[PDB]
């Protein structure tokens, strides 16, 4: 394959040069055509050489040709000349410079960026970086450390704009390639690779692109769930520490990978879930942990049996497809507002050595250490829209929930923007249109965020962050029951637009304290927590304290599970994991899988498998794409009378709900529910019911497992229960029809 | 298992990305968008059955396999490039809510990079139908074109001079002498020609495909201009001396070959983009591409669902929609990377700084059509990887009030056509109150719209007349238009033109409105090219080409469109002024500056050295410069009716010599050494220059150089 270049010179003529691959050495020709200002002949010397190589003509004084031959075993160099006429003077380019040529490469295409092969096997190179005036393409053999190759890229042949290119014939005899910008001989990681190395710290931050390109994947019959949102029950489950421990009976090496997850599909399939929500995947820095990432492209290596990248693509599509296989949708926790890089050469692995000033914010942000990156900037936009449609369209994933949701309206300067481009380009994708999209408040950096109404389009889904605060204050005696009954209904003063369907509710997440600290620990540190111990502080004896923390549990449990939403379940809240107090989400441990015997667990994983089961069974109440009517809901206080609303002493609310009649098809019953805060007994009515129809009673939460929930006594309406503290009862109206 | 051509073609599901068609694993995938359609179908054409309105086969869509989200994708195994294709949607009807779904039209992918309809230029399809079918064509696998080695000029941009041209126009006329008149052919054999005028970058007007029988069914005119575009990915095939052979491979080739020839010779191109609106019009315009597939999407409409108009032609592109944003780009940058462009002149540019109403309080928890500060197009144009460092130009203002010149976002990287220049040019140069400080500045390359934002001399592109208006003899001769021809009763174009005719009007007057009428033509090509900033002037001005007063000449395919050779020879006197003076320009280093120029290099005289007229009542301007290859220039301006004798500046040593003098009739309104009574011509001069004074006439204009005297 030959290589053609044309030069413009400066005085209004024209250079051909080819470069010719011989069947090992290379030939350059040079062709001058033309004859107005000078006649003599041309010598072709070497950029200054003492001797010269005149120029022949060819077809009869129409052109004037040359050739020159090179050795092999000559890595790729470049070749420099001048031409002279019989006067002495010089010819340069229109841009006054010597002819230069490069010789062992050839010129390449700037799309797509990144690595490339065609159908010849040439292997084609692209980098976009403004800023950089020097461009160097490294390429190592198999261990490396310093470069088997090295090729400059010439700043006039071998770019396009901004976006620096280069081809190459083979890449026989090497595996990894790196960039070189600006006199900076630190190797960077190519943004756009999509198989990369191994993160070793040098003595430094060093991470090379591999050349291997991943293999074809059958995917076979899989098919996406495409399950309702209102049907949606969310896992959130950590791969590392789910099936690290001993006690999950995987093989080891296979423990704490996607294998595992993969393997334990039947826990899913038992609770009741329907949908797993993963923690950061993206390849990350043991230093600052998975929530500040360096790539955007590949699974961590790290959770794979093997430990490479490749594995760890072939694992996370296994795991994908044995999810579909059982009617399960995955989706992914993403951060795109930080990396892992730092202000200096020496944490310098891929973007902040490339261009700074386009991919992150000038200064960052004040009261931050962090790369802060400049998201709405349009090459970092076609970067994350790259990344999501890659994830999408190559790992089969269902929807992804977006850390620091906030961060993404910041502009350049940190202002904040009323139309922000990212999140209308993400909202408007055509790819993306099918996929789940959740936008979450928490921020792993040092600052909180503010709150302000986020633009959703009636699209975004959030996480309600008020829920768990409400439902918290509620079980502590010290919040109105106006704010549950609020919560209980779907947050309408925040999804009015959009249904109880986009408020993704929780009463616990991986970071601040799990189920079993919230009733165990409240001293004066863990005020932003709004706990209560129970009476006493830390593991205790006493009888009624154990009492008293077993119903608040089960009151927890019960009062998520019963809301209008979607429920949001953290791993290890179903089997009593602790962290003894702790409030960091690194101080988090490996899931205990030897406790699913005992009398605890099996109350917990009952009565989640319950509470899953009648949300399915009564979907006209808890699967609605639309709030209740408010004709059909009736607000009780202890004996069917007016609750206190405004009473910051009553903690005590009854619900009652009818049921609707579908004129399109059968009847169902009514709900009542009751939720007693106080340390004391309240006394409750039941409303009055139809004609020879009964309540029969579903849950109370003071009872004695097994029978405190059961899919048991009859009650006539009218009638009168004891309601006792800390309990929460359910009731439904059955015709004996 | 599904077959497509008679069994023996697969069809796969394909792949939603990248839009339209691609060949790959030895077949095509196609892949197009469409939120609204319900149902969609792949059309195939032969091109014998294209020409008699029958589609070849039918490809049904599986709503499951073949969409992914918005897009429908199918991909088929085979031989198809001797092919074209179309699609068939099915939704809902409702223009009342902008929906315009019909079964039995078959659209245009808008992605498609050649669209077949007719042969010749003129000549309608059988039974004179004006609007016959269109298909896109399909690729092939491999790439049939040879470069030859080209690679980018990258010419800094204040070392520019541009030149306007009408590539069917160009040489049309019979006096071209050329195999293939008024196609891209065609016009490789005149490059030379503008080689030797010293121009180095060409303007083409708008050569994307257009339909220029449009209106011929009503009326009986022709579009000529062509600012009505159908397709944006493909060239006009009817500019082609191949037509639809090879189903449109040959045209292709024909404008890549035009593209070559101009680089090999060191002549930049710039393409004129029309993004504003589309061919389809308004409700009642024909449907081709974009109302067929995504009518909301692709178009700015109202509550109740009428098109919004500001654009003037019927319709509006909703250029700030994200998913027109990807198009538009994406566009581009085909062009720049496949086709070599160098550059892009928007037309409408205004239209591309207003909002969309997808950010109104309905549609997310400031209407439609607002003018923002950081429109998202103009953004992603700017700081694209390939696009941000190639030439954009913006003619700052549309058609519904809009008027954007000296305000563009510009991002510090936009240029303008410079409107302001035009006017102050034109009022001062005929004589008029008020307008010498307008005229210094915008000698200067207008610093007051510019050097606050922090943009350069050279963003500033200057120029006198275009193709809509009068041309440069028209402004010279008619103090008002004559568009009757037209057929509009004289209500289109433009009224203010700020012409004057030298005293009588019509070609038809006495010999001194004749001299004075050339004297005022050199006088507005010397105050282009010796002016800060990038000089554009339009196809035949230099040679004085006339409309006959007509200033909006867009419906004539006829000579008052044509460049006419057989005049250019009777005219060779102001040829050779012009290209006398652009090489001038080439060779002064003070002339095409890359910064504003400074005090101490640029200084500002009147009639008196060193005492300059800014009154209400002077016409007239003088400066001198310094120069590191001439030493010292100086130049005046006497816009007055009243001739004058002006005093030189002092310079002991040294003494002013004289080069140009656009009163002195040809050749001697220009020096040159080739002249053999140069020596004896300068000095019949020389008991005025040996005092430091020189002899104007009225409306003229004088450069001199500064040479040793010892």
């Amino acid at each position: 394959a030959r290589s053609c270049y044309r030069f413009r010179t400066d005085d209004d003529g024209v250079v051909d040069v080819a470069v010719s691959g011989e069947d090992g050495g290379y030939a350059v020709s040079v062709e001058v055509p033309g004859t107005r200002g000078r006649e003599g002949g041309l010598v072709l010397r070497a950029s200054g050489s003492g001797e010269g190589v005149p120029l022949a003509p060819a077809a009869g004084g129409a052109s004037l040709a040359a050739e020159l031959s090179f050795d092999p075993t000559r890595a790729p160099f470049y070749l420099s000349f001048l031409l002279t006429d019989a006067s002495g003077a010089e010819i340069r380019t229109h841009r006054k410079t010597s002819f230069r040529v490069p010789v062992g490469v050839g010129p390449g295409s700037p799309a797509p960026l990144g690595m490339s092969i065609s159908g010849d096997g040439a292997v084609n190179f692209a980098v976009y970086s403004k800023n950089a005036n020097a461009v160097s393409l490294y390429l190592y053999a198999a261990a490396g450390d310093e470069p088997a190759l090295e090729i400059d890229l010439d700043p006039y042949i071998h770019r396009t704009g901004n976006v620096w290119h280069v081809s190459l014939a083979s890449v026989d005899g090497y595996v990894s390639y790196a960039f070189c910008c600006g006199g900076i001989r630190r190797p960077l990681l190519d943004p756009y690779a999509k198989v990369i190395g191994d993160f070793v710290s040098s003595n430094s931050m060093r991470c090379f692109a591999s050349l291997a390109i991943a293999p074809s994947y059958n995917w076979g019959r899989d098919r996406h769930p495409r399950l309702p949102l209102e049907k949606l029950v969310v896992y959130r489950a950590n791969v590392a520490l789910f099936t690290k421990d001993r006690s999950s009976g995987l093989p080891d090496d296979a423990a704490g990978t996607f294998t595992g997850l993969s393997a334990k599909v039947e826990h899913f399939r038992s609770l009741g879930v329907n949908a797993i929500l993963l923690e950061p995947v993206f390849p990350f820095h043991q230093v600052k942990g998975p929530y500040f990432p360096y790539h955007f492209f590949s699974p961590m290596n790290l959770y794979s049996s093997k430990g490479l990248s490749v594995s760890a693509i072939k694992s996370m599509k296994d795991m994908v497809r044995v999810m579909h296989r059982n009617g399960i949708e995955v989706l992914l926790e993403v951060v795109f507002t930080h990396t892992a890089e730092g202000e200096s050469e020496c944490q310098t692995i891929s973007m902040r050595g490339i261009d700074n000033s386009s991919y992150y914010i000038a200064n960052g942000i004040a009261g931050c250490k962090a790369s802060i990156l400049n998201c709405n900037h349009p090459v970092t936009q076609k970067l994350i829209l790259d990344s999501l449609r890659h994830w999408v369209l190559d790992f089969h994933v269902d929807g992804f929930c977006f850390i620091n949701a906030p961060f993404l309206v910041r502009g350049p300067g940190g202002e904040y923007l009323s139309r922000p481009p990212l999140l209308e380009a993400i909202t408007f994708d055509p790819v993306l249109s099918m996929t789940k999209i959740i936008a979450d408040p928490w921020s792993p950096l040092d600052i909180s965020n503010v709150q302000f109404p986020f633009p959703h389009w009636k699209r975004w889904a959030e996480v309600n962050t008020r829920f768990s605060i409400d439902v918290r204050k509620f079980l502590k005696r010290e919040a109105l029951i106006s704010d549950l009954a609020t919560r209980l209904c779907g947050s309408g003063d925040l999804f009015s637009t959009r249904g109880p369907a986009f408020s993704f509710n929780h009463v616990s997440r991986n970071s601040g304290l799990s189920l079993v600290d919230l009733v165990s620990f409240s001293n004066d540190d863990l005020l932003s927590e709004s706990s209560w111990n129970c009476g006493e502080e830390g593991p205790s004896e006493n009888s009624a304290v154990l009492q008293t923390r077993l119903r608040q549990i089960r009151n927890f449990l019960f009062i998520l599970f019963v809301s209008l939403g979607v429920p949001v379940l953290n791993m290890g809240d179903e089997c009593g994991h602790s962290a003894a107090g702790s409030v960091s989400y690194k101080d988090r441990g490996p899931l205990n899988w030897r406790g699913m015997k005992t009398t605890f667990v099996k109350e917990v994983t009952g009565f989640i498998s319950f509470l899953t089961a009648l949300r399915s069974r009564r979907g006209d109440i808890f699967q609605r794409r639309e709030f209740l009517k408010l004709e059909n809901i009736h607000w009780y206080g202890s004996d069917l009378c007016e609750p206190g609303w405004d009473d910051p002493t009553s903690n005590f609310l009854c619900m009652h709900i009818n049921a609707e009649v579908d004129e399109m098809a059968s009847v169902r019953g009514d709900l009542y529910i009751c939720f007693n805060a106080n340390e004391e007994s309240v006394s409750a009515a039941l409303p009055a019911l139809a004609e020879g129809s009964v309540w029969l009673r579903l849950v109370d939460t003071s009872l004695a497992f097994p029978g405190f929930f059961a899919t048991v006594q009859q009650v006539p309406g009218l009638s009168s229960y004891h309601v006792e503290a800390h309990t929460c009862v359910l009731f439904e109206s059955k015709s004996a029809l | 298992e599904r077959y497509a051509l008679g069994g023996a073609c697969r069809v796969l599901a394909g792949m939603p990305a990248p839009l339209g068609a691609t060949a790959l694993d030895g077949g095509v995938n196609f892949a197009v968008y469409s939120a609204g359609a319900s149902a969609a179908s792949l059309c195939l054409f032969t091109p014998d059955d294209l020409e008699a309105d029958e589609v070849t086969e039918e490809v049904p869509l599986d709503p499951l396999f073949n969409r992914t989200g918005n897009v429908w994708h199918v991909f088929i195994e085979g031989e198809l490039h001797n092919m074209l294709y179309g699609y068939r949607f099915d939704g809902m009807f409702a223009p009342h809510c902008g929906q315009y779904f019909d079964v039995s039209n078959v659209v245009v992918d808008p992605y498609a990079k050649a669209v077949i309809s007719r042969g010749e230029y003129g000549v309608p399809g059988p039974g004179g139908d004006c609007w016959p079918q269109m298909a896109g064509m399909i690729p092939l696998p491999y790439s049939t074109f040879d470069w030859q080695g080209d690679l980018p000029l990258r010419y800094p941009q204040k070392d520019l001079v541009i030149y306007e041209m009408h590539l069917r126009g160009f040489t049309k006329h019979s006096s071209s002498n050329v195999e293939h008149p008024g196609t891209y052919i065609g016009a490789i054999s005149k490059l030379d020609y503008l080689k030797e005028l010293g121009v180095n970058c060409v303007e083409l007007m708008p050569c994307h495909e257009f339909n220029e029988l449009e209106y011929f069914s009503c009326s009986s005119k022709m579009n000529f201009w062509g600012y009505s575009t159908i397709n944006f990915f493909s060239p006009m095939i009817r500019y082609s001396s191949g037509g639809i052979r090879n189903c449109g491979r040959d045209a292709i080739n024909e404008f890549k070959t035009f593209v070559r020839e101009a680089h090999k010779r060191g002549i930049e191109v710039i393409m004129d983009v029309v993004f504003n609106h589309t061919a389809e019009g308004n409700e009642k315009g024909p449907i081709l591409s974009f109302r067929g597939i995504d009518n909301s999407t692709y178009y700015m409409l109202a509550p109740k669902g009428e098109f919004y108009n500001y654009s003037g032609c019927g319709n509006t592109f909703n250029c700030n929609h994200p998913v027109v944003r990807e198009f538009i780009v994406d566009c581009l940058r085909y062009w720049v990377t496949e086709m070599h462009v160098d550059g892009f002149r928007f037309d409408l540019a205004s239209i591309m700084t207003r909002g969309c109403s997808l950010w109104d309080p309905v549609n997310v928890y400031t209407t439609t059509g607002t003018p923002l500060a950081t429109p998202p197009l103009i953004d992603m144009i700017s700081n694209d990887p390939i696009l941000g460092d190639v030439k954009l130009i913006a003619e700052a203002w549309d058609a519904g009030g809009l008027y954007q010149v000296g305000q563009f976002p510009h991002w510090k990287i936009w240029s303008e056509w410079n409107g302001k220049y035009r006017d102050i040019v034109r009022q001062f140069i005929k004589g008029t109150d008020g307008f010498a400080g307008g005229f210094a500045e915008c000698l200067c390359g207008s610093p007051h719209l510019y050097q606050a934002g922090g943009r350069k001399p050279w963003h500033s592109i200057n120029f006198v007349c275009a193709h809509d208006g009068f041309t440069l003899a028209d402004l010279v001769t008619y103090n008002k238009k004559y568009n009757s021809s037209n057929g509009e009763d004289n209500r289109d174009g433009e009224n203010h033109n700020l012409s004057w005719n030298c005293g009588e009007e019509g070609e038809f007057a006495g010999l001194s409105v004749k001299r004075l009428r050339k004297r005022q033509m050199r006088n507005f090509f010397v105050s282009l090219m010796v002016s800060q900033g990038v000089p554009m002037f339009y196809m035949g001005d230099e040679y004085g080409h006339t409309k006959g007063g007509n200033n909006n000449t867009y419906c004539h395919d006829h000579y008052v469109n044509y460049f006419r050779w057989d005049k250019k020879e009777e005219s060779s006197d102001l040829q050779r002024f012009c290209s006398l003076m652009t090489k001038f320009r080439k060779q002064c280093e003070s002339l095409g500056l890359a910064d504003f120029p400074t005090a101490q290099r640029l200084h500002w005289h009147g009639h008196q050295p060193g005492k300059p007229d800014w009154s209400e009542t002077s016409r007239f301007v003088a400066f001198s410069t310094k120069d590191e290859t001439k030493g010292e220039i100086y130049v005046a301006f006497n816009a007055s009716h009243l001739p004058a004798v002006v005093g030189l500046p002092e310079r002991p040593g040294y003494r002013w010599e004289p080069l140009v003098d656009t009163g002195k009739p040809a050749p001697y309104d220009f020096l040159t050494d080739d002249l053999p009574d140069r020596a004896h011509a300068v000095h019949l001069f020389s008991h005025f220059l040996n005092s430091n004074l020189y002899p104007m006439l009225s409306y003229s204009s004088i450069i001199l150089e500064l040479q040793p005297d010892d």
